[PDB]
RNA sequence: UUGGGGCCGAAACGAUCUCAACCUAUUCUCAAACUUUAAAUGGGUAAGAAGCCCGGCUCGCUGGUGUGGAGCCGGGCGUGG
RNA sequence: CUCAGGGAGGACAGAAACCUCCCGUGGAGCAGAAGGGCAAAAGCUCGCUUGAUCUUGAUUUUCAGUACGAAUACAGACCGU
RNA sequence: GUCUACGGCCAUACCACCCUGAACGCGCCCGAUCUCGUCUGAUCUCGGAAGCUAAGCAGGGUCGGGCCUGGUUAGUACUUGGAUGGGAGACCGCCUGGGAAUACCGGGUGCUGUAGGCUU
């Protein structure tokens, strides 16, 4: 009772029925995975952007 | 004792040489490759005749030895034992495999080594006979007799080169006399104009 | 007139006694070189074990020393006084270096102490020129060139000229 | 079946070029990568830390994070029905500035200069890249000699 | 029909046999007509043909 | 015979090293760590003080590296010291200290930072590290490039470092490779270091050779007695040298003059000359055979 | 440079043939688990307004240096490249 | 500091113990199977050591884009050199 | 023209031998009291300046080896797509596009960044 082991014969035709789509390109990608020290300092800059509003 | 040559005729598998992976190969049937008056100078055997394969197939070492024995034994009778030089220009490097049926069937059916064949392309020279210009028809007849020991179809071609060299016979004597070629036993050495001049002085002195 | 930067001098003199065993034999043989030269010698160990010679891997086998300066001149003169200022044509190497071997160290002039006994040793003379430090200084290491090299024929001439020795053929 | 090893089949892929072994040059160290830069990935076997995987060799992505010795790159990866945006941390020796965007930037500055120009002159200059057109009608001068007659050569059995 | 060739035959709007279309010629067009070469018969039309 | 190693196949597979490694001048293993900057510092210059002691000169530079080659921002040499007062012994520890002090004060004069971070004016030999005063521009930070000099206790590459950190630059170091450090007890004595800063070890040698033998004294110190430098006045000579260096460290370039443009070496031989030379050699060789045969 | 047979030398790196290992230029034939080279087909990115461009503000990050980097605002460029 | 190997020398010492000079692109070594990588080193010998320690998250590999294992960049500490 | 310190690309820069080097430099060189390290001041470190370009180094040469770059090899080998093409097969020819590598034969033999000198 030997069976077929592996093939990818119909797979490339199955992939293109709904299409092979690139990931959804959006502006303002997330800062998740950015290093914590620079990410921590950027939050401090955003926290005090309102300080020099009347000079701006 | 062994299988007929129609089994291992076509170049089907990848080349499978004697190496550190394929061990246990029996010795090749042909071990002497060139013979006759092989200790002869260049300028005395100017005529060269080739047996040239017209097919892409495998030639067994047993067939190579059986062909060179027949070519030797005709050329000795025809032109004497010291009037020729036969060189087989095919070495058996492919190893064919045997799967013995003693009953496991096809389970683990990878063959142990059986023998050695030579992978031969179209237009590739099988054997080459050099001799004097008077023994042309004897070379043609000797190669025609040796064609019957090979599978497939072969052609006979009298080369335009001078003996076992790569230089044309019409210009060979002039190129030797201009000292651009130096005799070096069986073949010649080509002298270019690219070395130091101290070898040119030793050449022309 | 020859350039005095090309003057052929003695760079170093290398001495060893190869004893072949360990123990107090090495201590006595090292004491010979220590009282002979005035500096402590250094023990040389075996590279690997061979069973036919009795030696083992990393076992101390020989005792060697290197003498430089004006001390090497007088030690070499004591050696050639034993050798009667003669050498063979085969004692000079291709690089311009020459050595010999002496069979009884007492013949140097060193006194016999009954606890130590008799050893032989061999001397090697490394000649040089002013400028040979190029090949082993750290900062800008370079080759020595071809005209500045010492040869066998030039080392024999130096030995025959300065030490007034003779080269017998063999 | 094959093994699932990390460096399987990378024998020639991660090998150094011929007579280019030894000490890694320092210009690949002292060049600057910022966020948004387009970077192609080429694995080098001399350094072993921060090596990209073999499926990212020859790919191109964009830097999103910069660290002391490495940059993070968003690379597109073809996985079995779809393309994913992968975020990989690659050390700086495996990293090279891609020159694909450089021609586009040199064309952007050329287009902006050529749009500032010919606005006061009132003419209209072509800014699109047209494809290779059919060649224009021209005269070929056979001045003097007639064209050489070519014929097929006979066969020579040089085998 | 091969998939690469199907895509070019759809970008040329030739979705049915014996369909015809006018295509202007450049390098980007010749390199697509080379891909769909065994499946089409193209040429240079006359003014009366247009 | 024996098989020749350097055959054609040896030179076909031969990969040369770097040119500076072949000349031996550069340790690229130390250069990769001394020079490169963290990538999240984003083209901030990473400075280094190069101190190189030749046979007759001491060279002190400060460099930061770009792609095209590193940029020297300030350089001080030991042959500028006869201007400031010391003329003999330009390659010892005190001259290294004066070269480092020149480099430090000359860099601070370029950046306009003379008044802030004066440094240790009255030298002691202690561990001195400059501190950045808040509300002011920060202290200059660079790192020592010792090169291939063996960094043992008492090196002139560390004497130039001591001169720089007393001039006012912030170079991180420990006082272990300064002379005066006793490796037997792991304790640094600053007074022995101050003797080498003021060159009193040379003074003891001159007094020693003067009491031993005047011939060896004249052999070892010929330019000292020529330029009238004595062990009692070397202390005040080096103090006046330090004072003159800190008074005016700005370097004026020697004016370049017009030159007649003479070629001293030989130009490269052209192709036709090389082709004619070998033809003349062959024509001479055949003629010498037909004239002697 | 040592040998396997010698041989005229009692013998000497001597005469002097020799054959094999060795060396040097050549030559015949090969490699899925060799390679200096090296395609065709192929695999990634880019071909703009989420872009360029200037001015100002913030930072506890980074620094010789209102250095560098990042984030914010305010405008100007539409031949939609 | 430079290895493998080779050449020429030196009392016993010879095929092979030890010393010295020269050539040496890696023909060595890096625990193991193989491949890649490596020469003022990643090899050899020394000196000092315990970053084989504590703690969040993120990422890659297998992959369903789940785990485990292994791995990569950081960040917060205390350290070694 | 050229050198020194630090480099970038890492042989058009390497290797072998020969010739020439004015000035500054780089070196060889002379020593071991101090710093430091060894069997040995040979190396390393330190203090020097009598002698010398001998060597290192720089420039140049060799029908030089190598390396780099071209031609030939050759539209050859190979290859995308096509045919109810041939052949008993092995394989081969044609259409449509792309297109190598030896041997062999020529040319070349480091460019350059910052700082500081000499040639005043
Ligand atoms: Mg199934
Ligand atoms: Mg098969
Ligand atoms: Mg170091
Ligand atoms: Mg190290
Ligand atoms: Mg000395
Ligand atoms: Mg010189
Ligand atoms: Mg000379
Ligand atoms: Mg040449
Ligand atoms: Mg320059």
């Amino acid at each position: 009772a030997k069976s077929k082991n592996h093939t990818t014969h119909n797979q490339s035709r199955k992939w293109h029925r709904n299409g092979i789509k690139k990931p959804r390109s959006q502006r303002y990608e997330s800062l998740k995975g950015v290093d914590p020290k620079f990410l921590r300092n950027m939050r401090f800059a955003k926290k005090h952007n309102k300080k020099g509003l009347k000079k701006m | 004792g062994r299988r007929p040559a129609r089994c291992y005729r076509y170049c089907k598998n990848k080349p499978y040489p004697k190496s550190r992976f394929c061990r246990g190969v029996p010795d090749a049937k042909i071990r002497i490759f060139d013979l006759g008056r092989k200790k002869a100078k260049v300028d005395e055997f100017p005529l060269c005749g080739h047996m040239v394969s017209d097919e892409y197939e495998q030639l067994s070492s047993e067939a190579l030895e059986a062909a060179r024995i027949c070519a030797n034994k005709y050329m000795v009778k025809s032109c004497g034992k010291d009037g020729f030089h036969i060189r087989v220009r095919l070495h058996p490097f492919h190893v064919i495999r045997i799967n013995k049926m003693l009953q496991t069937g096809m389970r683990g059916a990878f063959g142990k080594p059986q023998g050695t064949v030579a992978r031969v392309h179209i237009g590739q020279v099988i054997m080459s006979i050099r001799t004097k210009l008077q023994n042309k028809e004897h070379v043609v007849e000797a190669l025609r007799r040796a064609k019957f020991k090979f599978p497939g179809r072969q052609k006979i071609h009298i080369s335009k080169k001078w003996g076992f060299t790569k230089f044309n016979a019409d210009e060979f004597e002039d190129m030797v006399a201009e000292k651009r070629l130096i005799p070096d036993g069986c073949g010649v050495k080509y002298i270019p104009n690219r070395g130091p001049l101290d070898k040119w002085r030793a050449l022309h002195s | 007139k020859e350039n005095p930067m090309r003057e052929l001098r003695i760079r170093k003199l290398c001495l060893n006694i190869c004893v072949g065993e360990s123990g107090d034999r090495l201590t006595r043989a090292a004491k010979v070189l220590e009282q002979l030269t005035g500096q402590t010698p250094v023990f040389s160990k075996a590279r690997y074990t061979v069973r036919s010679f009795g030696i083992r891997r990393n076992e101390k086998i020989a005792v060697h020393c290197t003498v430089r300066g004006a001390k090497a001149e007088e030690i070499l003169e004591k050696g050639l006084k034993v050798r009667e200022y003669e050498l063979r044509k085969n004692n000079f190497s291709d690089t311009g270096n020459f050595g010999f071997g002496i069979q009884e160290h007492i013949d140097l002039g060193i006194k016999y102490d009954p606890s130590i006994g008799i050893y032989g040793l061999d001397f090697y003379v490394v000649l040089g020129r002013p400028g040979f430090s190029i090949a082993d200084k750290k900062r800008r290491t370079g080759c020595i060139g071809a005209k500045h090299r010492i040869s066998k024929e030039e080392a024999m001439r130096w030995f025959q000229q300065k030490y007034d020795g003779i080269i017998l053929p063999g | 079946t094959n093994t699932k090893g990390k460096r399987r089949g990378t024998r020639y892929m991660f090998s150094r070029p011929f007579r280019k072994h030894g000490v890694v040059p320092l210009a690949t160290y002292m060049r600057i990568y910022k966020k948004g830069d387009i970077v192609d990935i080429k694995g080098m076997g001399t350094v072993q830390k921060g090596m990209p995987h073999k499926c990212y060799h020859g790919k191109t992505g964009r830097v999103y994070n910069v660290t002391q010795h490495a940059v993070g790159i968003v690379v597109n990866k073809q996985v079995k029905g779809k393309i994913l945006a992968k975020r990989i941390n690659v050390r700086i020796e495996h990293i090279k500035h891609s020159k694909s965007r450089d021609s586009f930037l040199k064309r952007v500055k050329e287009n902006d200069q050529k749009k500032k120009e010919a606005k006061e002159k009132g003419t209209w200059v072509q800014l699109k890249r047209q494809p290779a057109p059919p060649r224009e009608a021209h005269f070929v001068r056979t001045n003097g000699k007639e064209p050489e007659l070519l014929e097929p050569i006979p066969y020579e059995f040089m085998a | 029909v091969s998939p690469k060739v199907r895509k070019v035959l759809q970008l040329l709007r030739l979705r049915q046999i014996f369909n015809g279309t006018f295509v202007k010629l450049n390098k980007a067009s010749i390199n697509m007509l080379r891909i769909v070469e065994p499946y089409i018969a193209w040429g240079y039309p006359n003014l009366k043909s247009v | 015979f024996v098989k020749v190693v350097k055959n054609k196949a040896y030179f076909k597979r031969y990969q040369v090293k770097f040119r500076r490694r072949r000349e031996g001048k550069t340790d690229y293993y130390a250069r990769k760590r001394l020079v490169i900057q963290d990538k999240n510092k984003y083209n901030t210059p990473k400075y280094r003080m190069i101190v190189r002691v030749t046979n007759r000169d001491i060279i002190c530079q400060i460099a930061y590296a770009r792609i095209e080659g590193d940029m020297i921002v300030c350089a001080a040499y030991a042959h500028e010291l006869p201007k400031y007062g010391v003329k003999v012994g330009l390659t010892n520890y005190a001259a290294a200290y004066c070269t480092g002090l020149l480099l430090a004060r000359r860099l601070l004069n370029r950046f306009g930072m003379d008044k802030i971070y004066e440094g240790q004016v009255e030298v002691t030999g202690d561990e001195y590290n400059v501190e950045s005063i808040d509300g002011q521009p920060g202290a200059f930070t660079c790192y020592l490039d010792a090169g291939l000099a063996r960094t043992t206790t008492g090196n002139k590459v560390f004497g130039a470092l001591k001169g720089a950190v007393d001039g006012g630059l912030s170079i991180p170091h420990s006082t272990k490779r300064f002379p005066g450090y006793d490796s037997e007890s792991k304790e640094f004595n600053a007074e022995v270091h101050r003797k080498h800063i003021m060159g009193q070890n040379v003074a003891d040698y001159m007094r020693y050779l003067m009491e031993e033998d005047e011939d060896a004294y004249k052999k070892q110190f010929s330019q000292y007695i020529k330029n009238n430098v004595t062990p009692d006045m070397m202390e005040e000579m080096y103090k006046k040298a330090h004072a003159a260096i800190r008074e005016n460290p700005v370097y004026e370039k020697k004016p370049k003059r017009e030159v007649k443009k003479k070629r001293w070496n030989r130009p490269k031989m052209s192709l036709a000359q090389k082709k004619d030379r070998v033809a003349q050699k062959k024509a001479s060789f055949l003629r010498a055979q037909e004239r002697a045969a």
